[PDB]
């Protein structure tokens, strides 16, 4: 606090290591003044990833991560195998269907003001190599394929360029920038992280998933997008829906062919999700006994096929 | 350098970007007389290594080796007598092999890998031959290693490697845009040249069928207009029946 | 390469206990955390919200009562049932669970 009217924060970041290389993975904001203060620190003695905090009103938290791997899944004569890796502000896509770049390098890059938390990709079959980026100031950025680059100032090339180079492919260009509007305006949570497991599952659809903090009791949202007419550029994602669940959800997954949405607990029951519908119900999942299925023990990475 | 340090030496040679060689000579310290490590000795201030803590390390370095090195030599040739400590055997290869297999790790270089040396030291021959394709990066720039080699018993037939140039190369050739191939080579017996022998694996088309895949890569992946070989003379002769032209000291191709 | 994603949290909010807290710890096998303050110590279970265990410090002459003393570290042990605070005074107390029995 060098300034006299400066309000001071506090800051957790999380840090790993490549081919030598120091990346930066995770950043969360706390306050510094206040019930918000943060005591201490501390990571679990057993369980790999669970950080365990305590502020100053008598306030206590976990943190649960884990190591994914962020891919694109489409038709064959459409889709190119994308991979996309977090490095602080920065977004590094290697496309494996021209390139094969080792993993310090990449195909090409993208810029951002702010320090990106979650990257995903768009569920549609034709359309697989569309982008979605959610950053620590909670605003999503679209970058999407196009005849003409539009040149933005954005993007730039990796070890595909140079003095001489030249490569043909296609590269991404910004199309917005949304801003989420909550339920009126609120202190919100001492917690910095309320959207979880965001998934694109349509154009202008997102679902993110919360976690309550007096029953253990789930909720989930539906992020669409308005706008009466063409204004200006930025939008508004206006929640449109929740649904409540009984229960820890720890994994949701979507298949892009059949459209079909699927839920897992924190014991090992596995549930189907109906969106389009008018009800929005959720059910059991039936196997070919007419039975429900249960994991027998948490899975940490599910997925749905047709076998 | 004591015992710990070793072991950190190499994981860093070996996963630094900075360090990554294509080849390595490994030399114990010996203490020989008439030098300042002589003088360090006799006063009681240096002590070696014991053989079996010699041994231990040796086996653990070489199991860290990485699939596109090559390992020429693993100990220095001075006659024994005159050593004052240090190394004392002869085959401190061969010991370190037996003790890696009694621990139950692997040596996956290239020079113990190969037909001829696997053909001599065991007795195997290749069955079901594949392409396969390594990249990384080192030393600023992005190396890729290709190669023909059985799967199912680990032995290697032909290997390529390629570079694409970064932005600080000073030669008046290769700015520009070009992609310049660092090594070829098919292993097994020699045969002369202009003649074929059947039980052998070099005059079998294995070196045009790394070139066409070398052409490949540097021409919609790296996106270079240009590719150029640095050979010897008879090399030259055969880059010329490829189709390359000379240019300087280089073997030069345009690829447009 | 691949990238960390959070996937679930958990929060317990509005503890009541003696004063402001200072250090805590965890105990691994039962799945409890056990939380200093100014007066004593607090055992409290974060996934069923409740408070198990409470012992004072300040009424056996170990911390003074003004508003002054510190509980510098806090550490369960395993193999027993027994925590072992360090007062910033200077003291190293071996208090005990099940019952409210210090040393
Ligand atoms: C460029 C460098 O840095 S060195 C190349 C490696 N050096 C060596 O010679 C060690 C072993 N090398 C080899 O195996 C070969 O010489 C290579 C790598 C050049 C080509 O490997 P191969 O798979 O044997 O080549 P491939 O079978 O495709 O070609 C055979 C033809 O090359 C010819 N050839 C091979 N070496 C030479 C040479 N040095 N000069 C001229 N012609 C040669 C053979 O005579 C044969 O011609 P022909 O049968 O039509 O009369
Ligand atoms: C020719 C190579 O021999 C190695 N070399 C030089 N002196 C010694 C020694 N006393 N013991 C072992 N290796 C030595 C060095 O690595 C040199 O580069």
């Amino acid at each position: 606090q060098r300034e006299e009217s400066s309000i001071p924060k506090t800051c957790v970041q999380l840090w790993t290591v490549g081919n030598y290389h120091w990346y930066l993975k995770q950043s969360l904001s706390f306050s510094t003044c206040g019930k918000s203060k943060i005591v201490s620190l501390m990571w679990d003695p057993v369980t790999p990833y669970r950080l365990h905090v305590l502020c100053q009103g008598w306030h206590y938290l976990a943190y649960d991560w884990h190591w994914t791997t962020d891919r694109s899944v489409g038709d064959n004569s459409s889709d190119l195998s994308n991979v996309a890796v977090i490095d602080g502000n920065r977004v590094l896509v290697t496309v494996f269907r021209q390139t094969v770049v080792p993993p310090p390098m990449c195909t090409y890059q993208l810029l951002f003001p702010h320090p990106v938390n979650q990257v995903t990709f768009l569920a549609h079959p034709q359309k697989s190599n569309d982008l979605a980026v959610l950053d620590a100031s909670n605003q999503i950025s679209v970058y999407k394929c196009g005849d003409c680059p539009s040149a933005d100032p954005t993007v730039k090339l990796g070890a595909v360029g140079g003095s001489g180079f030249k490569v043909c492919l296609r590269t991404p260009h910004l199309e917005k920038r949304y801003k989420i509007q909550f339920e009126n305006n609120e202190d919100q949570d001492v917690n910095p992280l309320k959207l979880g497991l965001l998934t694109w599952i349509e154009e202008d659809v997102f679902l993110a998933v919360s976690h309550s903090e007096f029953s253990p009791r789930s909720v989930i949202h539906h992020l669409t997008a308005a706008s009466s007419e063409m204004d200006e550029e930025h939008g508004q994602l206006n929640v449109s829906s929740s649904a409540a669940v009984d229960g820890v959800i720890i994994s949701l997954c979507c298949n892009s062919k059949t459209k079909s949405v699927v839920l897992q607990l924190a014991d090992g029951q596995i549930f189907k999700y109906l969106w389009e519908s008018p009800s929005l119900a959720i059910k059991p999942w039936k196997n070919s006994g007419g039975f429900p299925v249960r994991f027998p023990y948490p899975c940490t990475q599910t997925e749905l096929a047709m076998i | 350098v004591g015992l710990e340090r070793d072991i950190e030496q190499f994981t860093e040679f070996f996963e630094n970007p900075a360090f990554r060689p294509d080849g390595l000579k490994l030399y114990p310290t010996l203490v020989i007389r008439g030098t300042g490590l002589y003088e360090l000795w006799k006063s009681g201030r240096y002590k070696s290594y014991s053989p079996s803590d010699l041994v231990e390390l040796v086996a653990r370095i070489l199991a860290l080796v990485p699939p596109w090195t090559r390992v020429y030599r693993v100990q220095r040739d001075i006659p024994m007598p005159l050593v004052s400590s240090g190394v004392e055997h002869g085959n401190l290869r061969e010991l370190a092999l037996a003790r890696m297999k009694d621990l139950g790790i692997q040596c996956r270089d290239v020079r113990t890998r190969e037909v001829g040396i696997q053909e001599i030291h065991h007795k195997v021959r290749p069955y079901q031959v594949e392409l396969v394709r390594r990249d990384y990066v080192a030393n600023g720039g992005w190396e890729t290693f290709l190669s023909y080699e059985d799967p199912d018993q680990d032995i290697l037939i032909g290997l390529l490697r390629l570079r694409k140039c970064s932005e600080e190369t000073f030669r008046f050739e290769l700015g520009g845009g070009v992609s310049i191939v660092r090594e070829l080579h098919v292993y097994g017996s020699v045969v002369p040249v202009s003649s074929r022998d059947p039980t052998k694996f070099q005059h079998q088309g294995f070196g045009m069928l790394l070139m066409e895949e070398a052409e490949r890569i540097a021409r919609e992946e790296h996106g270079s207009g240009k590719i150029a070989v640095i050979s010897g003379v008879g090399t030259r002769n055969y880059y010329r029946k490829i189709g390359y032209r000379l240019q300087g000291p280089y073997m030069v191709k345009m690829l447009k | 390469m691949r990238n960390l994603k959070l996937f679930r949290t958990l929060e317990f909010r509005d503890i009541q206990g003696p004063g402001n807290p200072q250090c805590f710890s965890l105990r691994t096998e039962q799945g409890t955390v056990l939380i200093g303050s100014e007066h004593g110590l607090i055992e409290v279970d974060p996934v069923s919200r409740e408070v198990k265990n409470e012992v004072s410090l300040v009424a056996e002459g170990f911390l003074p009562e003004d508003g002054s003393g510190r509980i510098v570290g806090v550490q369960d042990l395993l193999d027993q049932e027994s925590v072992c605070v360090a007062t910033a005074s200077g003291d190293v107390i071996l208090c005990s669970l099940s019952t409210q029995q210090l040393e």
